[PDB]
């Protein structure tokens, strides 16, 4: 009777109940490849193993390896059985109906569930913050996207895509360190790496100014203790890592930058609901978490905008799990509940009936 | 004296040949609007950048092409072009710049009056089993220039325009004149060195190939992909909609490592061999149905450039004579797999990158309008085999804002 919301990501699967304002479970997204190995315990063992991803780009791309995390995350990360549980999964914005349809499938399948139902990952970050209407920006490990959300509803022939999003930036900044004079190769060294990035990045206000200052200064320089006792030093590497993300270039991608693919998203728009997004610029995922990442986008679109634009970027401090509490809020509304997929309805009508959404 | 019906070909008949085409301006007077002819006006005061805005409107975002104002005049005149079909094939005339057809030198000087044979074999070896796609406004005439008539380059187009082909006859101050858009291909069929004046040209006989280019109207494009291949996905066999479902989910990129660096021959491997054959098969399942442009914005390292590369700075022009010297009129091949779109627009994934491909398939090819299937990542996205072989025609280029982009005209020859 108590629900169970999992927010399954490329890096990270947050797994809880609904009610709860955060995931009692958050955990990495990885198979070692039940004698097989998942989630934290399958990193140690890697092994007369390697460590896969299940979900690439934010989209499920191996299904045996995907019940495997969902096994996990049932009995040994909730300790709950799935027969007793309505389960809300999240998915990729744009995630193709087969694969909602192969979601269903399982949950019903292979977990018997009594009911389930699959969200949008922005709408319920979006859904979070008390908003219905807004324009997302969704950046994790594996991907970010765009998604202008007008009252409930996601407008998908305006979401826009990006291949580029934490674990990109975590190794970008292992190679520009190893440029510095340091050595950042392994897996081990990977995760060594994030976490640097998760402690001492932060996007400049002024790329170009901060770049002229880094060669002056040492109050950008920041150090940093590794588990063997050497102190590391951090300088321009600390904003040139995150500004990949206004600057693809950085690693070799043409694309659009993310202040670009804001403004892109909002002119697929129609033109009455444009200011409407540029005053609800919502941020969340592990990725929009650098300082200065608000101040920088608020400048860039400003740049892009008309003068009179009014533009607003809320970010915040729960983003990193607003998608979870997303679905957590959802889930126990009581006008939700008749929208969850009983098992009925699946024995009824088969996999497409999430596309009805019951 | 004149014939109750026209001729195909009026040839150097000038005095039937206006005096025709001036009764014709003023019959079709009669079925413009006036925003048609508010449009027709303003094309004979600003002709040059009315034209250039028609060649190159097609690549920009789609947002960026809906918010030019230069879109009425372009939409207006279209109109006005496209309501007017002959009803019968007809020839035309008028002269053009060698480098159009990727003969980057002079046939001869304007002051020379004769064309040498090393440059008369070099012309034609330079534009002979090749479809050059055409693109915009044109003037054409329906006679053929003679003693008195501007003549402003060595070359001469004779070209033939098939049955419901929309011509525009008008008037402009004293001349009677032949508006056309192009929206062909053309395939030069033989050259001929003539004289006019006194002067040796170059007279290319030529005809039109037409296909499918959906350019920015991606809607009308998707419609007709979903329409050709909705069926698609239910005539693969189940061994086939795997793998091809395996490469579209991210699969592609072992399978096409594994082609470009020959896996097969070097360290070959079953399975994946067996996926090759499977995706190939089908592709070869609903054939391409018609002739089609497709549009590939291509990484530069297709053409062994980095984002680094100075001469991937094709602001500088003997960067673009670099990368036409190296590849202009060369074949070129994948030997992975290949997606290519539907749309010519600009979009997000690709937004900086500066070399466009933009491909002649014949009808029947091998592919398949992949964005059939809904929700998958390629957007208006059609798939080409393995190994496929692309002759490039000609390359042009055009301007992003500040950024300098490069359009390869090119012709899958299997
Ligand atoms: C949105 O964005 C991605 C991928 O887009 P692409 O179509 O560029 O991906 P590709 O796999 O086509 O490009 C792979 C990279 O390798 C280069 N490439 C491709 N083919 C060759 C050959 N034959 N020789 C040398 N290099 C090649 C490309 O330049 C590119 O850098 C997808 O999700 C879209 O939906
Ligand atoms: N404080 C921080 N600063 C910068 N990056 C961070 C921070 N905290 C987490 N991250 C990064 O965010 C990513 C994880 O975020 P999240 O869980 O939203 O992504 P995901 O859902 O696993 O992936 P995706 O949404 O792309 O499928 C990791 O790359 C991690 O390094
Ligand atoms: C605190 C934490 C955060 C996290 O996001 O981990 C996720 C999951 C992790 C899986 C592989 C490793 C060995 C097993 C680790 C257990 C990790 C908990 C790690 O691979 C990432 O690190 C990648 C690589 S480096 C990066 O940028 N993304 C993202
Ligand atoms: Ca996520």
């Amino acid at each position: 009777t108590t629900a169970l919301v999992c927010d399954n990501g490329s890096g990270l699967v947050k797994a809880g109940f609904a009610g709860d304002d955060a995931p009692r479970a958050v955990f990495p997204s990885i198979v070692g490849r039940k004698d097989s190995y998942v989630g934290d315990e399958a990193q140690s063992k890697r092994g007369i193993l390697t460590l896969k991803y299940p979900i690439e780009h934010g989209i499920i791309t191996n299904w045996d390896d995907m019940e495997k995390i969902w096994h996990h995350t049932f009995y040994n990360e909730l300790r709950v059985a799935p027969e007793e549980h309505p389960t809300l999964l999240t998915e990729a914005p744009l995630n193709p109906k087969a694969n909602r349809e192969k979601m269903t499938q399982i949950m019903f399948e292979t977990f018997n569930v009594p009911a389930m139902y699959v969200a949008i990952q922005a709408v319920l970050s979006l859904y979070a913050s008390g908003r219905t209407t807004g324009i997302v920006l969704d950046s994790g490990d594996g991907v970010t996207h765009n998604v202008p959300i007008y009252e409930g509803y996601a407008l998908p022939h305006a979401i826009m895509r990006l291949d580029l999003a934490g674990r990109d930036l975590t190794d970008y900044l292992m190679k520009i360190l190893t440029e510095r004079g340091y050595s950042f190769v392994t897996t081990a060294e990977r995760e060594i790496v994030r976490d640097i990035k998760e402690k001492l990045c932060y996007v400049a206000l002024d790329f170009e100014n901060e770049m002229a200052t880094a060669a002056s200064s040492s109050s950008l320089e920041k150090s940093y203790e590794l588990p063997d006792g050497q102190v590391i030093t951090i300088g321009n590497e600390r904003f040139r890592c995150p500004e990949t993300l206004f600057q693809p270039s950085f690693i070799g991608m043409e694309s659009a930058g993310i202040h670009e693919t804001t403004y892109n998203s909002i002119m697929k728009c129609d033109i009455d609901i444009r200011k409407d997004l540029y005053a609800n610029n919502v941020m969340s995922g592990g990725t929009t978490m650098y300082p200065g990442i608000a101040d920088r986008m608020q400048k860039e679109i400003t740049a892009l905008a008309p003068s009179t634009m009014k533009i607003k970027i809320i970010a915040p401090p729960e983003r990193k799990y607003s998608v979870w509490i997303g679905g957590s809020i959802l889930a126990s509304l009581s006008t939700f509940q008749q929208m969850w997929i009983t098992k009925q309805e699946y024995d009824e009508a088969g996999p497409s009936i999430v596309h009805r959404k019951c | 004296m004149a014939f109750i019906e026209r001729p195909e070909d009026f040839l150097k008949d000038k005095e039937n040949a206006i005096q025709w085409e001036k009764k014709e301006a003023e019959r079709v007077e009669k079925n413009l609007d006036t925003l048609e002819k508010e449009a027709l006006e303003l094309y004979k005061k600003d002709s040059e950048q009315i034209s250039n805005y028609s060649q190159t409107r097609q690549y920009f975002y789609d947002y960026q092409i809906e918010s030019n104002p230069r879109e009425k005049e372009y939409k207006n005149l279209r109109n006005a072009i496209s309501k007017n079909k002959i009803d019968k094939p007809i020839n035309v005339y008028y002269f053009e710049s060698p480098e159009k057809f990727a003969f980057n030198k002079e046939i001869r000087t304007e002051n020379q009056n004769e064309i040498s044979l090393e440059k008369f074999n070099e012309l034609k070896e330079t534009i002979q089993d090749k479809l050059f796609k055409q693109d915009g406004f044109k003037d054409v005439s329906l006679y053929e220039p003679g003693n008195g008539d501007e003549k402003p380059t060595p070359l001469l187009i004779h070209l033939k325009l098939p049955k419901n082909t929309g011509m525009l006859p008008y008037i402009n101050s004293n001349d009677v004149k032949t508006l056309i858009e192009q929206d062909y291909s053309i395939k030069i069929d033989k050259i001929v060195r003539i004289v006019i004046e006194g002067k040796q040209y170059i007279k290319a006989e030529a005809s039109i190939v037409n296909s499918l280019d959906f350019k920015d109207d991606v809607s009308k494009g998707d419609l007709w992909g979903k329409e050709n291949y909705s069926d698609w996905s239910n005539k693969l066999t189940p061994n086939e909609l795997a793998d091809v479902n395996d490469y579209m989910r991210g699969g592609y990129t072992a399978i096409n490592n594994y082609l470009i660096s020959n896996g097969p021959l070097n360290n070959p491997n079953p399975e994946l061999d067996s996926k090759v054959n499977n995706i190939e098969n089908a592709l070869k399942l609903t054939p391409i149905p018609s002739n089609l442009i497709v549009y590939r914005r291509s990484g530069p390292q297709e053409f062994g450039l980095t984002l680094t590369s100075p001469e991937y700075d094709f602001n500088k022009i003997e960067n673009i004579d670099a990368f036409k010297e190296k590849w202009e009129g060369k074949v070129i091949t994948y030997p992975n797999f290949i997606s290519t779109s539907i749309g010519s627009v600009n979009m997000s994934a690709f937004a900086k990158r500066k070399i466009i491909l933009r491909i002649n398939i014949p009808k029947d090819s091998p592919g398949a309008y992949l964005s059939a299937i809904p929700g998958y990542a390629g957007e208006y996205e059609v798939l080409l085999n393995h190994g496929s072989k692309f002759k490039i025609n000609k390359v042009d280029s055009y301007k992003d804002g500040t950024v300098t982009k490069l359009i390869l005209d090119a012709t899958l020859i299997n």
